[PDB]
């Protein structure tokens, strides 16, 4: 391993800085601009520079490794006794499945399900609300000359059955029964990478990094690699809580150990639905674009 | 029509809106 130059001596502007690991809705990037978020953005940039020396020296020699950094940052970052301490250390396990429901703050990505090009119409059979048109958007990967279902996002699109037959559900089995359906099964979600699939996904993002800090590559082919590692970081969502934001501080640790220092993602740009909204190699052409590259 | 995902209002079992973990069926 040759050392590399770590991370740059020129520096973002503190503005700058302070949106390192924002999710900059669409529809409210009010939260970007809060004492608090400028805090544990600054903060991430200072701990992804931290780790960029590290990666730099050898001293990280594996994208597990370098998650482990991120997710001690992450945990550091949550209030003394916080309840969900246990789901941002954690691993998700292959005897369990994942959804994130598309309410706020995520109600941005509705449209983006509706409108995007890959798309398909297709029946939800749900056991409530009976059959439902949805738009579903449906992520894959190839690896190894194989397909990997990945995230899977549902809109449904029949809004004013839904309103009308959900006021109608919640009396009868109760707003406690109704409401342990709409935790998995909101007719807007996404049901995210099966966990069964993280040790293949992990090996090869071990690969990724192992290539990703190689001392020949040229600056294209750098960001490219960056790039797909946060694009299968963000996308497989390794961990219970905040896959996200680990995924942000890898790719951007990985950048800073070769003494790039990548700008904030573009205000209405949040790098890991963009990601999970796309195929690898989109993303990887698109990746420079969702940057805020501007002077 | 409601909006997409505007079907879901004033309602005490709305979902929260974060990443949930349950058992596979």
């Amino acid at each position: 391993f040759r050392a590399l130059p770590g991370p740059s001596q020129r520096q973002l502007e503190v503005y700058d800085q302070c949106l390192i690991g924002a999710a900059r809705w669409p529809d409210d990037s009010s939260k970007s601009n809060t004492p608090e978020n400028r805090a544990y953005c600054q903060s991430m940039y200072n701990s992804i520079r931290s780790a960029g020396d590290e990666i730099s020296r050898g001293g990280i020699t594996s994208f597990e490794e370098l998650w482990g950094r991120a997710t001690e940052w992450r945990l550091s970052k949550l209030q003394r006794g916080e309840p969900l301490y246990s789901a941002f250390a954690s691993e998700r396990t292959s005897d369990t499945d994942a959804v994130t429901p598309l309410v706020k703050p995520y109600k941005s990505v509705l449209a983006r399900v509706v409108d995007h090009e890959d798309a398909h119409d297709e029946i939800m059979q749900d056991n409530l609300f009976g059959d439902l048109n949805v738009k579903v958007y449906r992520q894959t990967a190839y690896l190894h000359g194989n397909v990997i279902p990945l995230n899977t996002f549902r809109v449904a699109t029949d809004t004013e059955y839904l309103r009308d037959r959900v006021a109608h559900l919640r009396t009868e089995l109760g707003a406690k029964a109704l409401k342990q359906h709409l935790q998995r099964y909101n007719p807007d979600r996404i049901d995210h990478t099966n966990a069964s699939y993280l040790p293949i996904i992990k090996d090869h993002l071990n690969d990724l990094y192992r290539q990703a800090i190689s001392s020949d590559l040229s600056q294209a082919e750098l960001i490219s690699l960056i790039a797909r590692t946060h694009w299968w970081a963000a996308s497989a969502m390794p961990d219970q809580r905040g896959s996200a934001a680990k995924a942000e501080f890898a790719a951007r640790a990985i950048a800073s150990a070769h003494g790039i220092e990548l700008p904030p993602f573009r205000n209405g740009n949040v790098s890991d639905i963009e990601a999970m909204l796309s195929g690898e190699e989109e993303f990887v052409e698109k990746y420079r674009s969702l940057l805020d590259s501007d002077c | 029509a409601p909006k997409f995902g505007d079907w879901d209002e004033n309602n005490p079992s709305s979902a929260d809106g974060y990443t949930h973990i349950f058992n596979k069926v």
